[PDB]
């Protein structure tokens, strides 16, 4: 019913980030976990998510790059965020609805944590 | 306003009714989360466990009758019953003891559910007015405790887990022998004829003996559905050439074929509909957020309310007839919300699932209730037989129906599957609304008959 969020922060262009979530009460395991982002100025996006049996949907623009999964011993729910550019800097939310859908909207979805931030610096080191 | 016993017979169906309704609002997920069963293989499994739930049903009839009493085969029946939740429960340590736990609950089911009906009705001198009422308080008390497990249950199997709501049902037994046996003295001058002669141990171990032969029999035909689809089709093409060796007898015929549908559409709400709610349906109504495999209550919720209205409120063919229209919309309004009442993300509002109970739950109060006390005024024993193991085929093919909803564990996408269930709510809808236009015909013709 409550959801917790971390592993956010800053990172520069082409780094990686791992985003968890973990639930209060409940077992995750009967729940679909969609991870949302809102970016500055624009609306909560569905980013990725893993289904209650280990059914994937994936935004285009994030295919080859992140991996949503599921780790159902520490009841928690991982999205690996590889290839990071600056569009991907957002608040991220991870999002619980009980079976097996992933709709692509938020009102699918009941269940919310507060969000993490992620930021991706266009940063490089000199040349 | 009623006798003392009734009290005591409203409480005990109310208790062991709660531990019934919590394994069933949970065993279809139950299969496909927690024993890794396809939706395909959960739905006719479910299908024949809950054909020999209500197959067995003339067994312990008789046993109550004519072998240990009607207060004995309810305490017997019970007894089994407990154990059989709690063996389910544990078969969370051993997964191989699940089919036998099903079983042992089959079995107890069949003991003991003549016996409390039977047992008030002889609460009442024989004409007493007051039995109508009696019998719908008694319906109301199944559907309180079917109520409170439909809803309960989800939400304590996703807090706590599977082990925990299954010994809560066992529980829910072992309070309803603790208020039967603290309530003996109520019934003392009430029973069958065994009850008041000593208890015979050579009859009491042949009914734990063909029980136990029984609950390996009902395991491994919930093992092998591709099997018990066999025994019941040969059982019942069988009986139906020695019923039609050997005319109101033929009204009770077609009330059967009529009513065989009845059982297939009402087998849906904990497969089909049950996914339905889970898949294509707000999860949040009024506010509040909601497991949605609790929306099966929404069934005993809106019999709990109509049966006083309907019990201040032609006859019998008709009656029948109004409940197949009834069921008939109640499948229709699941297509129709599906097809033109569904969000951009192929989620729809539960207010029309809300509907789609209510129609489902009346169609239930005009052919379940009358069917069962009015097939006694046509007609005995051949025909009780037949009815229960067509309704237990009606099943069976009810779990086979739910398939055509079936979704592959790896699709997440409402807008896939939300046309599945919209084509085959539908289909059912419009199969029911022709079968129930032809009842509708035979309405007058059938009245004849039974003049
Ligand atoms: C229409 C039939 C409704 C059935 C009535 C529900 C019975 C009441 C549940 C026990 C008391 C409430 O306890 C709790 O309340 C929260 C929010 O209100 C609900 O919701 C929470 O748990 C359930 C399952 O555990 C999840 O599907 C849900 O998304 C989550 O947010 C649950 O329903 C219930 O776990
Ligand atoms: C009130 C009398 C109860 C008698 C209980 C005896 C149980 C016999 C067990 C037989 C095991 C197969
Ligand atoms: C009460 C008897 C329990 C039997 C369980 C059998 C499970 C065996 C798994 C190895
Ligand atoms: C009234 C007591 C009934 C005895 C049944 C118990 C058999 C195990
Ligand atoms: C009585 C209907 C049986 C259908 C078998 C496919």
């Amino acid at each position: 019913v409550q959801l917790v969020e971390s592993g956010g922060g800053l990172v520069q262009a082409g780094g990686s980030l791992r985003l968890s979530c973990a639930a209060s009460g409940p077992t995750l395991s009967n729940y679909a976990v969609g991870w949302f982002r809102q970016a500055p100025g624009k609306e909560r996006e569905f980013v990725a998510g893993i289904n209650w049996s280990s059914g994937l949907r994936y935004k285009d623009v994030v295919k080859g790059r992140f991996t949503v999964s599921r780790d159902n011993v520490k009841d928690t729910v991982y999205l690996q965020m590889n290839s990071l550019k600056p569009e991907d800097t957002a608040v991220y939310y991870c999002a619980a609805r009980f079976g097996g859908m992933l709709p692509l909207q938020p009102s699918g979805y009941a269940n919310w944590g507060q969000g993490t931030q992620v930021t991706v610096s266009s940063h490089h080191h000199h040349h | 306003q009623q006798p003392r016993p009734f009290f005591m017979i409203f409480f005990v169906e109310l208790w062991e009714r709660f531990g019934y309704y919590g394994v069933q609002g949970v065993l279809a997920v139950f299969f496909v989360k927690q024993l890794g069963f396809s939706q395909e293989q959960a739905f006719v499994t479910f299908g024949a466990f809950a054909a020999l739930v209500y197959g067995l049903i003339s067994i312990g009839g008789y046993v109550g009758d004519h072998l240990l009493g009607t207060k004995r085969t309810i305490v017997l029946g019970a007894l089994v019953l407990a154990i059989g939740y709690f063996m389910t429960g544990m078969s969370l340590l051993k997964p191989d003891l699940i089919f036998i736990a099903l079983g042992t609950i089959a079995v107890g089911n069949g003991l003991f559910k003549a016996n409390p009906a039977s047992l008030l009705s002889k609460c009442y001198p024989p004409k007493d007015p007051r039995l109508d009422g009696a019998f719908t308080l008694f319906y109301m008390s199944i559907n309180i405790g079917s109520l409170i497990a439909l809803s309960l249950a989800p939400v304590i199997a996703d807090r706590f887990g599977y082990s925990v709501t299954y010994n809560l049902c066992g529980a829910g037994l072992i309070i309803a022998l603790l208020v039967y046996i603290a309530c003996r003295g109520m019934v003392k001058d009430i029973g069958s004829e065994p009850d008041f002669r000593p208890m015979s141990f050579s009859k009491l171990l042949y009914v734990l003996l063909g029980s136990v032969v029984m609950i390996f029999v009902c395991a491994w035909l919930m093992h092998n559905v591709e099997v018990a689809n066999l025994v019941l089709i040969v059982l019942s093409i069988v009986v139906t050439i020695i019923f039609f060796r050997q005319n109101k007898m033929f009204v009770a015929f077609v009330l059967m074929l009529e009513a065989v549908v009845f059982y297939i559409l009402y087998a849906q709400m904990p497969t089909s509909l049950n996914f339905f709610a889970i898949n294509n349906v707000h999860h949040e109504i009024l506010g509040f957020s909601i497991n949605p495999v609790s929306f099966q209550a929404l069934n005993p919720f809106w019999v709990v309310l109509a049966s006083p209205i309907l019990a201040g409120i032609l006859s019998m063919p008709m009656k029948f007839t109004l409940g197949m229209f009834m069921c008939s919309l109640g499948f229709l309004t699941a297509a129709a919300a599906g097809m033109w009442f569904a969000d951009a993300q192929g989620l729809t509002s539960p207010w029309f699932i809300v509907l789609v109970y209510l129609f489902q739950s009346l169609g239930e109060l005009f052919i379940s209730a009358l069917g069962l006390a009015m097939i006694a005024a046509l007609v005995m024993g051949f025909i009780l037989g037949m009815w229960f193991l067509t309704q237990a085929a009606a099943f069976l093919l009810g779990g086979y129906v739910a398939t055509f909803t079936a979704v592959p564990d790896n699709i997440t996408d409402p807008l896939e599957t939300l046309p599945v269930y919209t084509n085959v709510f539908g289909k059912i809808g419009l199969v029911t609304l022709g079968v129930a236009v032809v009842m509708l015909l035979m309405v007058p013709w059938l009245k004849r008959m039974i003049a």
